[PDB]
């Protein structure tokens, strides 16, 4: 019932400049005074910014001068304006809310946003299926992918358990990032399964269906 | 610019379990004229957001069990956990909110080990569509198992490789397996295996076959 969502990351080069957009409903907007955390990739959680019920806006040091933090109590929105990002800042980007209406404690959190800062290029993916009695299973790869993140999901997010997504791994510039999935073999090829994968900001959303590999050389 | 301290580095729990958590401070967040203990706990569940646990350095976040106890003061903070389920596997981490800039500590892993478990494989051939652009990848899946730890594997002139983090359900881990190539180079040879070796393995598990194109 208090949600908070993250929009308008990705990448950008450096020295370059992004306006984050946390959108909040649920709550008496202009009661709390709210805030934003960053997570660097080493995983280590850091304050960014916070702005008080009256405006009051508070920095960390690393930030001040690139970074300014507005709401809008109007609309429901909070912003961070993050210009001359540095290769520091490459992180996951999250609004909080005060715990009550009172200091900036972080009650209530987005889901997060990443910010990617490499001068890289924005590259769609590729994706490859993997197709090979108790239990069969079958995969989907991404081969070169970049900036991060995807969203994969099988059959259209139909398919909930014997699901192992891992990890994306880059490496020079590509992120390769697998999935695992197991039905009886009484399941599969007897009814259709889908890879369907989405990469943002390169406006692409693909789905490749799982199909047998046959018999055909010439 | 207050310093946060959360020791150990790493951990090993069992469900059923005690599990003492050590906020140490580079100063006091304890205010003589209110009392107050400015001091919070965070669970973070791997790929989320974390949420409040702990507040007042006591005070449980509404909807936090009773199995989580707040404690201690002034420097020298401490998490308590009664009963260690498994839907608390993930990492912790403690703030300061005394003044800025707010500050968390390096946060704690507890790695659950309930049961070496059997890792199930599963070895796939590059794909009709793969060969079709210019290259190609065989992959091999571990698939729920217990210890984490196990490597896997004859030239191995540049793999990749990719863990979960332990499923919240069943204590497991599970792996990938990008054994990239050139496309040609792939025909050069015929017979193609992964093999695991376990804690439980002494005589190895494999999953195998032949280029189906000989």
């Amino acid at each position: 019932e208090v949600q908070l969502q993250e929009s308008g990351g990705g990448l950008v080069k450096p020295g370059g400049s992004l306006k984050l957009s946390c959108a909040a409903s649920g709550f008496t907007f202009s009661t709390y005074a709210m805030s934003w955390v960053r997570q660097t990739p080493e995983k280590r959680l850091e304050w960014v910014a916070s702005i008080s019920t009256g405006d009051n806006t508070y920095y960390t040091d690393s930030v001040r001068g690139r970074f300014t933090i507005s709401r809008d109590n109007a609309r429901n929105i909070l912003y961070l304006q993050m210009s001359s990002l540095r290769s520091e800042d490459t992180a996951m980007y999250f609004c909080t809310r005060g715990r009550g209406d009172r200091g900036d404690l972080f009650g209530y959190w987005g889901q997060g946003t990443l910010v990617t800062v490499s001068s890289a290029k924005t590259t769609a993916p590729s994706v490859y299926p993997l197709a090979p009695g108790s239990s069969v299973t079958l995969g989907c790869l991404v081969k070169g992918y970049f900036p991060e993140p995807v969203t994969l999901t099988w059959n259209s997010g139909s398919l909930s358990s014997g699901v192992h997504t891992f990890p994306a791994v880059l490496q020079s510039d590509l992120y390769t990032l697998s999935s695992s999935v197991t039905v009886t073999s009484s399941t599969w090829p007897s009814q259709s399964i889908t890879c369907n994968v989405a990469h943002p900001a390169s406006s692409t959303k693909v789905d490749k269906k799982i199909e047998p590999r046959g018999p055909t050389i010439k | 610019d207050i310093v946060m301290s959360q020791s150990p580095s790493s951990l090993a729990v069992s469900v059923g379990e005690k599990v003492t958590m050590s906020c140490k401070s580079s100063q006091s967040l304890l205010y003589r004229g209110n009392q107050m203990n400015y001091l919070a706990w965070y669970q973070q569940k791997p790929g989320q957001s974390p949420k409040l646990l702990i507040y007042w350095a006591s005070t449980r976040e509404s909807g936090v069990p009773d199995r989580f106890t707040g404690s201690g003061s002034g420097t020298e903070f401490t998490l308590t956990i009664s009963s260690v389920k498994a839907e608390d596997l993930t990492v912790y981490y403690c703030q300061q909110y005394y003044t800025y800039p707010r500050t968390f500590g390096g946060g704690t892993k507890l790695e659950i080990k309930r049961a070496d478990a059997a890792p199930t494989v599963s070895i796939f051939p590059p794909s009709s569509e793969q060969l079709t652009s210019g290259g190609a990848s065989v992959v091999c899946f571990l698939n729920n198992f217990y210890p984490k730890d196990i490597n896997v594997k004859e030239r191995q002139n540049g793999v990749l490789n990719s863990w979960t983090d332990q499923d919240s359900k069943d204590s497991t881990y599970s792996m990938s397996s990008t054994l990239t190539l050139t496309k040609d180079e792939y025909e050069r040879h015929n017979s193609y295996t992964c093999e695991a070796t376990h804690k439980t393995s002494t005589s190895p598990i494999v999953k195998s076959f032949n280029r189906g194109e000989c």
